[PDB]
DNA sequence: CAGTCACGACGTTGTAGAGCGA
DNA sequence: CTGGCCGTCGCTCTACAACGTCGTGACTG
């Protein structure tokens, strides 16, 4: 007996590695209370709680946390009898695996399954629930992989007289390989067949012959792509057999209801028996795909777990203000918050406190969840570092969380439990996600690769949402701290624990210890907060099942797999085979027009007409695609130019597309197909339920998300099926677009009367003075139109009827320029740099300082001041109306308007406050992003990068690449100037950089020449705009609104005293400085 | 009219142009305050005080209505006030104003220009108009009292001072007049004399009569004096005071003047 | 009186950040 | 009887730092 296959995660253990804080040893001398403990101990490992104690590893009656498991090692815990009937279950989940027939020899499957695994096979296994709530795992059999080769190609390279010539080719390539890793490979485990087809790019390329070849699995598949015929071009060998599952079947999905079925010959699908389970789950089954089927109409989610985790670390060695690095052998994992969600209900069922050493939680913070209705936490107490991390990887194991969030957890939480776990502990990981060995547990992180977005997780049946990430690319804030976030996002303050006083916490006793206890609970529950409040799992569910990818890969894998997939489904359907690159500067082609703006502030109306979904909607109108190209002329000589084909020319060079009747582009069908159904879902948004609501907005998104995508797509250069001629043709006609609705305008309504002919409604918009009507600017897809003599009270609904007008006019149907808003102010500044204010009342502010991460708050503040100023103060609004009166160099030599004082005022204060010695440093904050790792930058003299290096050398936490770098920028005192020649006059900024926290704790000064400047420079970028757009006459006109003062250096102030010299100015009388000047005049004489 | 008008023109401004030329861009960044009683220009130059008056005698119309006023010369850091009187720059003027309007704590100085045009028409050289705020809480410390000695002498006699000092801290210097009237300067080298009258080494002056001794470490004389072009010009000590120091006028209402900090010994 | 070594400020390029627009 | 990566686009401003040059400025025979 025993399973079928080895579970690898521990099931027993009694003897580990014992590590723990001397500090926990309360009868210990203090001559023996530091560091750690470290040495083997033969027990099992134990878990303590409320005063009982159990094994870590033991199974049963009683249990300190939960359990959705059956088996553990080879026992069936389930109860006597158990044996559910499964009919629908919910797929969260795919994975794919290989199987071989060998290995299930004792496993009682059907002659059916034992078949499709014969040499060898890949089992698509889907992970889900039923709704009852029973784990389930449906392993499908008979799903290949294949990938197809020219036939005429292939015959002439290898002579094959037959489709069995080639799978011996294929078998003979792989015995003779380095490695020697298809060991006994044969002809046998391939399929060949001649099928037509044709390759998706140019109109031109004519059906041919290729063999599809069959492949029983992904490791074959690929060494075969790098190294079989590295002359001969293959196609769609790169695709997985998940893919191949869910294009091969129509209307299946990667998330979403399923149903079992009789298959083709009344067959079923077969329950394994327990000891032939390979996950943990409650029911396991075998079936082929003709045993599924989408059970449409079923909705909601099931009841799946979501477990947000948060560790803390302390320090061991000799300097304990260090920050925990994880491969110190001494620097511990002393807490892990775990909280159990249900996600079907968003409902808090568990809080786990694993902790090593005692931890009594304070009574307060008990009685703060007990008032939320929130469960008591149960808190766990190991005595060591190891107990505590085996006991929470069972936890992971037995309890089985379908989703995992957290905050940080990839670059952070994650990263440091693996690493001990299988730098210091030896465990394996490969059997703790839902397989019960060999299934992938893995972290990436960004380091020296050059293409990789983001850091990754993948553990093979649980899909980790981050929030970190998740609320990075939904809310735009200078700091993501999780207390930041949490005081922008949910509206709470929340205090913090540095983790400079986790180690007197922690060696304060067990009470204490509840302190941090108290820390990891509230963080935890902040996260589960963000969670629900984002759903991410919803959005990105919808993505998924929109794609036909897994989830997981619709989180980690980019945009690109996303429509390669959707275009791959339909080019199937088609008949076309999409190509594999071979292998692995600016830019590949030119972009979108930005106009010149007339730069300026505007106070007559400026409406906004802006084209919907511009590059979607050229993509369709053009019948734009790969296979709807030629380059050569020859190829459209037999069609008629004009109704039959656009001729263009992009990059220097004359392109053809054919039009929708002559071929339809696959891009047009996807995103005309797309679209139809978004107009479709968000039709019935108002009929919908609030609960249903919530899920039809989450699939709009989804598919805008996805349409939007499709121009990239073509533009990547080395990018799954790049075509530069599209993403180049599309930018192209969008710059012919831009200034045809710019040429159109400019001629039809120069004239009132010629816009009262085509709008009546127009009769009663007349404003006072002169009618013009002129694009001030325009940048991409958007132009923006001054409206002179118009009101603004009308414009929208005119503009609306104009908008309509061009685009009948101009385009072709699915091209649509749209009125979006009229600006009755508009601060036109620089290409795309602009502050105005919506006829409505909003202010916009688009592209300038104010809504850029990088500044400090101090400086956003007064800009932001300055700005409702010019735009909500009449007063002001009048002076800068009046400023454009004159060229811009007569203001330094006249007063300038009476109604700009105020203005003037704000500067003054800011100057004021910026000099008080009890301002708040976190104001004066800057940050900026790690774009790449600190070795891939050319430039290495950044501020940034300065205060990267100097955490590290005060082994402070280290920011991962991506973070925001926080600094401020210091006073050049004399001990600083030294620090810097001390590394190896005005210093750089880069040099005057520090850490905030830093320059708290030692009491450094802040940098006011600086951060004067700057605010004097924002300010001045952005009001350029009011002085003819000149930096230099601005910095002078702004500049002359602070008081100056001049005295002398008091040194010589007092050396002069002492020699008698007379005052002037303040310190005096008025009467007594005109005094001072008649003895002055008379003794320089 | 403006409440504060300022004019040169003709040779006032002949004259005003006559007095500047030898001042070579050394007063260009300043303090200027003004009065009643005229400008007063204010500058360091290596730490020791510099200063250029002009009483309102000099202008060929003048007021004065408000406190007293002060301004920084340079105007937003590039152009200054005294730029029109570096000659060379204009060779072509014919008038300057000054004008200031604005309240007693807030003021602001406008200085117009006009020049030649082929002919005498004063065409105005609109684009070249400056303006300057007023300094709202500026302290400078000035001349007060009377010289208790003056000493007068001509270019010769004053380079030959300025080569009898040091030229450093490492080379310190004592200037003295002795009894019957020996004015002195020595530096262990570079030792000097001049004979005092209340012929080239003769000096004369006021208050001659009284003997004494200063030291100065400072470096400042062989660059200042040089730097401000002197010509004949007048030693005038301030000898009195627990700390000494001398004022080194120059000649002419060009009385640019220095005044240089000494050793308090007793 | 002019050939001259030297100095603070200016314009220019490249990089990098970070947003804009699809 | 065991192995792999990765994988939207281009435009634009602005700050910052590095690089070269320019007008000034006291200067010597
Ligand atoms: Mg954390
Ligand atoms: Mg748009």
């Amino acid at each position: 007996t025993g399973p079928t296959q080895r579970h690898t995660y521990y099931s027993e253990c009694d003897e580990f590695r014992f590590i723990a804080p001397r500090v926990l040893d309360e009868d210990a001398p203090p001559e023996k209370r530091a560091g750690v403990h470290d040495g083997h101990l033969k027990r099992a490992p134990k878990v303590y709680c409320g005063g009982d104690e159990r094994d870590v590893l033991r199974v049963g009656s009683g249990g300190f946390w939960p359990r959705r498991s059956r088996l553990w090692g080879g026992v069936d815990h389930a109860p006597a009898g158990f044996n559910p009937t499964v009919t629908v279950f919910h797929v969260y989940d795919i994975l794919e695996n290989v199987e071989h027939a060998y290995g299930m020899r004792a496993a009682q499957f059907h002659a059916r399954f034992m078949d499709a695994i014969t040499p060898t096979g890949t089992v698509i296994t889907l992970l889900g629930l039923t709704p009852e709530g029973h784990r389930v795992a449906v392993h499908v059999y008979g799903t290949r992989q294949y990938f197809y080769m020219n036939k005429e190609e292939v015959d002439r390279h290898l002579q094959c007289r037959a489709p069995r010539d080639l799978c011996e080719r294929m078998a003979a390539a792989l015995r003779e390989s380095p490695g020697a890793s298809f060991r006994g490979i044969s002809a046998d485990h391939f399929e060949a067949e001649v099928v037509e087809r044709t390759d998706v790019y140019y109109y031109e390329t004519r059906p041919a012959l290729f063999y599809r070849v069959y492949v029983r699995s992904g490791r074959v598949l690929s060494y075969l792509c790098d190294n079989f015929c590295p002359a001969i071009k293959k196609y769609e060998g790169g695709v997985d057999a998940t893919t191949r599952f869910i294009l091969d079947n129509p209307g299946f999905v990667t998330f979403g209801w399923y149903r079992l079925k009789p298959g083709r010959n009344n067959t079923l699908a077969q329950p394994r028996a327990p000891m032939a389970f390979g996950t943990s789950s409650d029911v396991e089954f075998n079936c082929t795909a003709d045993n599924l089927a989408i059970e449409g109409g079923m909705s909601d989610l099931p009841a799946y777990k979501l477990m947000c985790f948060d560790i803390e670390c302390k320090a061991g060695g000799e300097d304990e203000l260090a920050f925990p690095v994880a491969g110190h052998p001494e620097d511990l994992v002393i807490q892990i918050s775990c909280l159990l969600y249900d996600l079907s209900t968003t409902a808090l069922e568990h809080v786990l406190l694993f902790s090593l050493g005692s931890c009594d939680l304070p009574e307060s913070h008990l009685n703060e969840l007990a008032a939320r209705g929130l469960p008591t936490p149960v808190v766990l107490e190991f005595d060591s570092e190891f107990e505590m991390l085996l006991a929470f990887m069972t936890l992971v194991k037995q309890y089985g969380p379908e989703f995992v969030t957290g905050y940080n957890i990839i670059n952070f939480d994650w990263p440091f439990l693996l690493a001990k776990l299988t730098d210091i502990y030896k465990v394996p990981l490969d059997g703790y996600g839902r397989m019960n060995g060999r299934g992938v547990f893995r972290v990436w992180d960004i380091g020296q690769s050059h293409f990789q977005k983001r850091s990754k997780i993948k553990v093979n049946g649980m899909v980790n949402i981050d929030m970190y990430g998740i609320i990075t690319d939904k809310i735009k804030l200078s700091s993501y701290k999780l207390n930041a976030v949490a005081e922008a996002v949910l509206k709470d303050k929340k205090k913090d624990l540095s983790y400079r006083d986790i180690p007197a916490y922690y060696a304060a006793g067990p009470a204490q210890r509840g302190v941090i206890g108290e820390y990891c609970i509230q963080d935890s529950l902040l996260v589960g907060q963000l969670f629900f409040k984002f759903l991410p799992h919803l959005e990105l569910s919808a993505v998924a099942r929109l794609a036909g990818i897994n989830i997981t890969r619709t989180i980690y894998d980019g945009q690109q797999i996303r429509v390669f997939t959707c275009l791959l489904r339909l080019a199937d359907q088609k008949g076309f085979i999409l190509p594999d690159t071979q292998g692995r500067r600016h830019v590949g082609y030119q972009g979108a027009r930005v106009l010149d703006p007339t730069s300026g502030f505007h106070v007559n109306p400026v409406v906004v007409f802006d084209f919907a979904s511009l590059y979607p909607s050229i993509i369709q109108a053009h019948n734009l695609c790969f296979s709807t190209l030629s380059l050569r002329a020859d190829a459209v000589a037999h069609l008629e130019a004009g109704k039959d084909y656009l001729e263009i020319e992009v990059g220097g060079r004359r392109l053809f597309f054919v039009k929708a009747h002559v071929r339809e582009s696959l891009l047009s069908i996807l995103l005309r197909d797309w679209l139809a159904m978004r107009k479709q879902i968000r039709s019935r948004i108002p009929q919908s339920s609030p609960e249903e609501a919530v899920l039809l907005d989450k699939q709009q998104a989804a598919i805008k998300v996805v349409c939007n995508s499709v121009y990239g797509f073509t533009g990547v250069q080395h990018g799954l099926l790049p075509c530069l001629h599209v993403a180049a043709t599309v930018t192209t006609i969008g710059r012919e677009m831009l200034l045809a609705t710019r040429e159109y305008v400019h001629a039809r309504w120069a004239a009132f009367e010629q816009l009262l002919a085509d709008f009546p409604e127009a009769a009663d918009m007349r404003a006072p003075g002169p009618y013009s009507m002129r694009i001030i600017y325009g940048d991409t897809d958007s132009i923006f139109v001054l409206c002179r003599g118009l009101t603004a009270a009308g414009l929208t609904a005119v503009g609306d009827k104009m908008a309509s007008h061009i685009s009948r006019a101009l385009f072709l149907p699915p091209i649509k320029l749209e009125c979006e808003k009229t600006f009755t102010k508009l601060l036109l500044i620089a290409k795309k740099k602009y502050i105005g204010v919506i006829y409505g009342g909003k202010m916009l502010i688009k592209g300038v300082d104010l809504v850029r991460k990088n500044n400090c708050a101090f400086i956003n503040r007064t800009s932001r001041a300055l700005v409702d100023l010019l735009f909500y103060d009449d007063t002001v609004s009048g002076a800068a109306a009046a400023l454009a009166e004159r060229p811009a160099e007569e203001w330094l030599a006249r007063p300038l308007p009476e109604g700009l004082q105020a203005f003037g005022a704000v500067l003054v204060d800011a100057h004021r406050r910026i000099t008080d010695p009890e301002r708040d440093i976190q104001d004066f904050v800057l940050t900026a992003e790690l774009s790449r790792h600190p070795r891939a930058y050319t430039n290495k003299r950044l501020a940034h990068l300065t205060v990267y290096y100097k955490l590290m050398a005060r082994r402070a936490q280290v920011p991962s690449i991506k973070d925001r770098i926080p600094y401020v920028i210091v006073a050049q005192t004399r001990e600083v100037e030294e620090t810097v020649a001390r590394l190896a006059r005005k210093l750089l900024v880069s040099e005057l950089a520090e850490d905030p926290a830093y320059a708290i704790a030692h009491g450094v000064a802040l940098n006011t020449d600086y951060y004067f400047s700057h605010l004097l420079g924002a300010a001045c970028v952005t009001f350029k705009a009011l002085f003819g757009n000149n930096a230099k006459i601005t910095e002078s006109l702004l500049k002359r609104f602070i008081p100056e003062v001049w005295h002398p250096p008091d040194d010589v102030a007092a050396r002069l005293r002492t020699a008698g010299f007379g005052a002037v100015g303040a310190g005096a009388t008025a009467e007594e400085t005109r005094r001072m000047l008649h003895r002055a005049f008379d003794t320089l004489a | 009219g403006a409440p504060c008008q300022v004019v040169l023109q003709g040779a006032e401004l002949n004259g005003i142009l006559q007095a500047f030329a030898p001042l070579r861009t050394s007063l260009l960044d300043s303090l200027l305050v003004m009065g009643d009683r005229g400008i007063l220009i204010h500058n360091t130059i290596f730490g020791e005080q510099v200063f250029l008056p002009l009483e309102h005698s000099q202008f060929s119309r003048y007021r004065w209505r408000g406190p007293t006023a002060a301004f920084l010369s340079l105007v937003d850091q590039k152009r200054s006030l005294l730029s029109v009187f570096r000659a060379n720059q204009y060779p072509d003027l014919r008038r300057v104003e000054l004008a200031i309007t604005g309240q007693a704590p807030f003021r602001t100085l406008v200085q117009r220009i006009w020049t030649t045009t082929s002919d005498g028409e004063a065409v105005e050289l609109a684009s070249e108009t400056l303006m300057k705020r007023e300094l709202t809480s500026f302290v400078v410390l000035v001349p007060q009292g009377t010289p208790d000695v003056q000493l007068r002498l001509t270019r010769p006699q004053l380079t030959k001072v300025l080569n009898a000092t040091g030229a450093d801290s490492a080379t310190p210097t004592t200037f003295e007049l002795g009894v019957n009237g020996k004015f002195s300067v020595f530096t262990t080298s570079t030792c000097v004399t001049f004979a005092a009258r209340e012929n080239a080494k003769t000096v004369y002056g006021e208050n001659t009569h009284r003997t004494f001794s200063v030291v100065v470490d400072d470096c400042s004389m062989r660059a200042v004096l040089r730097r401000l072009q002197v010509g004949g010009g007048t030693l005038k000590f301030f000898l009195t005071t627990p700390v000494p120091s001398l004022c080194v006028t120059a000649t002419g209402p060009n009385a640019v003047s220095a005044v240089f900090l000494l050793k308090p010994q007793k």
